[PDB]
């Protein structure tokens, strides 16, 4: 009976116009929201008896009714990475097991980081400062983006990628705006790591900084974390800079209180190789009658990028020849073709 | 699209494009301004040559003032064998 | 708005069509930097094939004037175009 | 307590029966739009979105003078009569701007500057403390100063320090971002910069390192880039066209003045010109004594001792000294420091401030 | 069922939001929240399907299969590619990158997650194209006897909210219903120049177009059954995000010397 009923009811429902998608603006105290609409214009609306301003906030996304005006349901908000480019990863999956050769940076990483945002009360209570920025410089995408990612995944917090040039817009302080907005949302994101991206490359990141707006954004960051040793005298998030020239760099900018502290990223040894090639081939089937010290005795002028290259390209002739099981013939002729690459120019 | 498909039906036709350079440039300072605009056009062009709409009793001719924003791929056969100039 | 500006012309004659500045637009580059400034090269252009369109008549008369002289150019050149030079 | 009582009884009435035809009016769905202009037949135009534009008579909740030019405010669904006014929507666009009130720092902490701290509070300061001190004696005392050294060694610190006194809004100005590539772009953000700060006074304004919107050339316009000299303008018409007596008040930081048009620092308004000293070894111990107040140390450290091996640096690295020596503690797993932390720490920097190319001597 | 009845506009449905309610996206830009017939489910609907939905009314009727495409805007689908690789010679390192990057994981999907390293799932070919290049790409297309969908990416650039952004939705998953398929994306720069250098102009109206090439593209890929190829003149002038490890694995160059 009830089965013949609920037919009849989605019946009669179904002769509604429908509603509108619509963004809320700002929550107001006067039981009213400022929406803008996506098909129409921007409307003020006094929402629905069932609810209080208190009980929404601003940037929801909702469904508003076009025949009443209430909000008859809020679905999400508008998610993190957004404007020209920006990447927001929530959960890091880098880890020091994901890399290896990492013994020289992991002391160094764990005291200019991690000691300080994981015990505040230890800073404090030696009287310590918590340092303002910290620059890593090594040998290019190696794994120093990586790196940066591991300790996020640690310290527990979103690792934020800013691309310097996309916080570039052609209009009146709209970029200006970008730019204020984004230590907004790492300040209510807190703890956050923010990674200044484009003044390194992997090798798929364009733009290693240049003479227009990656130095200049660079100087803005400086800027804020003095501020907030000021006013409000918390500061709990942290600015990791990367780059691979001195000539981004100014002494100013090295000044202690503006970068503390400068850590220099691995360079490549014989033996480091082995442990990063180890951890990535203990994923995939390879032979046990390999022997990771010919491998990496073989690679001489290759980072951590190129030790990927090589298990890649190694599994495409197995399974060009049909099988599913490497070996050392086609990891020593992988490895000769990577080599030739680092000989040009 | 619609100015060669009708060259095709109505053949022979010559498509007489002034200034491509303004709809087959390639920068200089990689702005975007209309300049996507100058993409979408370009694009349009090369698509119908390099497809298998069929040009050969349908007749292109491009005049641009000084040659310095056409592609290599302009260059090649096919698209622009002949390149007449003036002295 | 050249295009109009001559179809009210013809239908106007006996007319001057006085233009103000001949350098504002009459830049137009000569590098790959026209790219950008197509606009000034463009409208420019349209006068001339236009002027050059029609000869042996003096409907519309279309008269120029620069504050100071930095354009010349070998386009400008024809009789039913920029036939006349005074100083 | 009997006073709202005998005001409660009438007014309750009356503003039902108010609220009530305000309601009928307001009544969804209303559009937002924005007022264009006020005409003086006392109509005014608005600019709908949704593309109706009429010169209507206003309804009351705000008054003609209450509302402006390019105003945000309420419109009616049929006739757009502008019932009452909102506030801007779909993301106001303002520029980088950094907001401290009362920012952590006195020059308690920093003394030692004792000669530019006089400087800074006569000028800034005293002024800000007496507002309608200002409005009464008219005249202008400093409006603005210039501080010239290097950033968080005092030039920072001091207009930190001053703007905790006053309870000033301190505005935090990144040069730089003024340096966007197109224009009328930099000129409309600078006037967006004083606009806010005249609104909101009181305000110290501090412009962070000008020399990248700036460079003087030998001209005053040139073949070069166009944007850094249009910037460099409106700065300049900025100070020497709108004066203030104590509302809004300068502070203009660069490292070195001489990059600077002599008609961009205008006596007049910049009267105040604060360079930085050297510490002499009696300053040393001072800025050292506050910054070890807030560690926790070993007794067998000696502040004279470490003083006097000191020899020509300034506050930085004596603040790069105490974090330094407390690392190799906090390394030790210890919240004490000893004697020897700080004897590494004092050597390490002074090797490195202390480079030698034989420029000194003669 | 019966009530509702044609003549009727077409939607794309969005997302469930719930039993018998759905956020819809209509093709002229305009999105709307709706209800949805308790004849059509939750397993009988994808967020990225075609539905049919009332003109005035607006909840959903019926359901319809993908097959729309633009042709002002100008979307082609391509049966009949009948070019091969002897139509063009002498570019032999570049035939063996493409054939191992383009049709082995189509082919032989299980190999890779076998061997249990990653497959490629994007090229990137650079470089000036219709040199012979475009050939390769229809001729493996023709081979594999996977279907040619040629895709203008500059005609998407579209100057609002309405077509472009839609037309990127329907693309690939129209695609991934008659797989195998090659989708080869000519010049992607358009919908892909933007800062670099602080001197590039205008970018916005572009914007929201990189983002939903961004969803479709990790979206599939994943059962390696459609592939994706990029091609554009230079390569200077893309973003990361489409260059990234994960989904750009492949970088074939058009070869020089």
């Amino acid at each position: 009976n009830d089965k013949v009923r609920f037919i009849k009811d989605e019946l009669r429902l179904l002769q509604e116009p429908g509603s509108y998608v619509g963004e809320v603006i700002k929550i107001v105290s006067d039981k009213k929201v400022l929406v803008k609409v996506q098909p129409e214009g921007k409307y003020i609306v006094d929402v629905a008896k069932d609810i209080n301003v208190k009980d929404l906030k601003a940037s929801q996304r909702v469904c508003l009714r076009s025949d009443s005006y209430m909000l008859h349901k809020v679905l999400e908000n508008k998610a993190d990475p957004l404007v020209s480019l920006m990447m927001v990863e929530k959960v890091p999956d880098s880890t020091y097991d994901m890399v290896g050769g990492l013994t020289k940076q992991i002391k160094e990483i764990k005291e200019v980081i991690e000691l300080p945002v994981k015990h505040p009360e230890l800073f404090e209570s030696l009287g310590i400062a918590q340092p303002k920025g910290v620059i890593l410089y090594g040998p290019p995408g190696t794994g120093k983006t990586l790196l940066a990612r591991a300790v996020a995944h640690h310290t527990d917090c979103k690792f934020i990628r800013v691309s310097g040039a996309e916080l570039v817009q052609k209009y009146i302080g709209e970029g200006s705006r970008m730019v204020r907005e984004l230590f907004v949302m790492a300040r209510e994101h807190a703890p956050s790591i923010i990674f200044m991206d484009e003044i390194d490359s992997i090798g798929s990141t364009r733009v290693e900084g240049s003479g227009g707006g990656d130095s200049e954004v660079q100087r803005t960051m400086l800027e804020l974390l003095n501020q907030l040793d000021g006013f409000e005298t918390s500061k709990n998030i942290k600015i990791i800079m990367a780059t691979n020239r001195l000539d981004i760099l100014d002494p100013a900018l090295l000044r202690p209180g503006r970068i503390d502290r400068k850590i220099e990223f691995p360079p490549p040894s014989v033996a480091a190789r082995a442990e990063i090639l180890r951890i990535h081939s203990r994923k995939m089937n390879l032979t046990r009658g390999i022997n990771l010290r010919k491998v990496a005795e073989k690679m001489n002028g290759c980072s951590g990028a190129d030790v990927k290259g090589v298990c890649t390209e190694a599994g495409m002739y197995a399974l060009r020849e049909r099988r599913i099981h490497v070996t050392q013939e086609d990891f020593e002729l992988a490895v000769g073709k990577v080599m030739n690459k680092n000989q040009e120019t | 699209r619609e100015m060669f498909a009708y060259a095709k039906e109505h053949e022979p036709c010559i498509i007489f494009m002034d200034e491509v350079d303004a709809i087959g440039g390639r920068r200089f300072s990689e702005g975007t301004s209309a300049d996507r605009e100058i993409q979408r056009t370009l694009m349009e062009l090369l698509t119908q040559m390099d497809g298998f709409d069929n040009l050969g009793q349908t007749k292109i001719i491009m005049a641009t003032n000084r040659p310095d924003t056409l592609d290599p791929a302009l260059l090649r056969p096919g698209r622009l064998d002949r390149k007449v100039e003036i002295p | 708005l050249v295009r109009d500006a001559f179809a009210l012309a013809k239908e106007k004659a006996p007319t001057i069509i006085f233009i103000d500045e001949l350098d504002a637009i009459g830049t137009k580059r000569f590098d790959s930097e026209k790219s950008g400034d197509r606009e000034v090269q463009r409208t420019m252009l349209e006068l001339l094939n236009q002027l050059d369109g029609f000869s042996s008549d003096d409907r519309v008369k279309v008269l120029a004037a620069t504050n100071r002289v930095d354009v010349l150019d070998p386009a400008l050149l024809r009789s039913g175009r920029l036939d006349r030079k005074i100083e | 307590f009997v006073s709202n009582s005998e005001i409660l009884k009438p007014f309750e009435k009356k503003q039902e029966e108010e609220k009530k035809q305000l309601e009928e009016i307001r009544g969804n769905p209303l559009s937002i739009g924005t007022l264009e202009e006020i005409i003086d037949d006392d109509h005014a135009i608005v600019t709908s979105p949704t593309m109706p534009d009429y010169y209507v008579s206003i309804l009351s909740f705000v008054d003609k003078e209450l509302l402006e030019p390019g105003c945000s405010v309420l419109l009616h669904h049929k006739t757009m009569s502008i019932v009452g006014v909102l506030q801007d929507d779909a993301d106001p666009m303002v520029s980088v701007m950094k907001m401290d009130k009362s920012p952590t720092e006195s020059y308690s902490d920093i003394g030692g500057l004792e000669s530019q701290i006089q400087e800074i509070k006569e000028s800034v300061e005293l002024p800000l403390t007496h507002p309608e001190l200002y409005e009464e004696m008219g005249i202008k005392p400093p409006k603005g100063v210039i501080l010239y050294g290097a950033p968080g060694t005092g030039k920072t610190l001091l207009a930190k320090a001053v703007a905790n006194q006053t309870s000033a809004t301190f505005l935090r100005i990144v040069g730089s971002e003024l340096i966007q590539k197109y224009l009328g772009d930099g000129p409309r953000l600078c006037r967006q910069i004083f606009k806010v700060a005249g609104e909101n006074a009181p305000s110290i304004v501090f412009i962070d390192e000008i020399d990248a919107i700036g460079t003087k050339r030998y001209d005053s316009n040139s073949g070069g880039e166009r944007e850094i000299q249009r910037t460099m303008l409106e700065l300049l018409n900025q100070l020497d066209g709108f004066d203030d007596r104590g509302d809004v008040k300068v502070i203009m930081a660069t490292n070195k003045i001489e990059t600077l048009d002599p008609a961009l620092i205008r006596p007049g308004r910049i009267d105040r010109k604060i360079l930085f000293e050297n510490p002499d070894l009696s300053t040393k111990k001072k800025i050292l004594g506050i910054h070890t107040s807030k560690m926790n140390l070993s007794e067998d450290v000696n502040l004279e001792t470490l003083v006097t091996t000191k020899d020509d640096l300034s506050g930085a690295d004596i603040q790069a000294m105490c974090t330094e020596a407390g690392l190799l503690a906090l390394r030790e797993r210890r919240m004490q420091v000893t004697a020897e932390d700080f004897k590494q720490a004092k050597e390490r920097v002074m090797k490195n401030k202390v480079e030698e190319n034989l420029e000194g001597l003669y | 069922k019966r009530i509702q009845s044609v003549p009727l506009v077409i939607g794309q449905f969005l997302e469930p939001i719930d039993q018998n309610t759905g956020i819809v996206s209509s093709t002229t830009g305009m999105s709307y929240v709706v209800r949805i017939l308790s004849t059509l489910d939750r397993e009988l609907l994808k967020p990225s399907m075609s539905v049919a939905l009332h003109r005035h009314s607006n909840a959903l009727v019926d359901i319809l299969p993908p097959d729309s495409d633009s042709s002002i805007s100008v979307m082609g689908e391509n049966e009949k590619p009948d070019v091969t690789y002897a139509d063009v010679g002498g570019l032999d390192m570049q035939k063996q990158e493409i054939r191992e990057a383009v049709e082995l994981p189509l082919v032989q999907a299980d190999l890779y997650e076998q061997i249990g390293i990653d497959p490629p799932r994007g090229v990137l070919l650079y470089g000036p194209p219709g040199t012979g290049k475009t050939m390769l790409v229809k001729a493996v297309a023709n081979s594999t006897k996977a279907a040619f969908i040629r895709v203008n990416g500059s005609e998407f650039v579209h100057k609002y909210l309405g077509e472009g952004p839609r037309m990127v939705r329907d693309v690939f998953r129209l695609a991934r219903e008659n797989a195998p398929s090659i989708i080869f994306i000519d010049e992607v720069d358009s919908i892909a120049t933007k800062r670099f250098d602080a001197q590039t102009g205008s970018d916005r109206e572009v914007q929201r177009i990189l983002i939903e090439l961004l969803t479709q593209m990790d979206g599939f890929d994943q059962s390696t059954n459609v592939k994706v190829i990029m091609a554009t003149n230079r390569a200077d002038t893309l973003d990361p995000a489409l260059l990234r490890p994960g989904r750009l694995d492949r970088k074939i160059e058009f070869p020089s010397l």
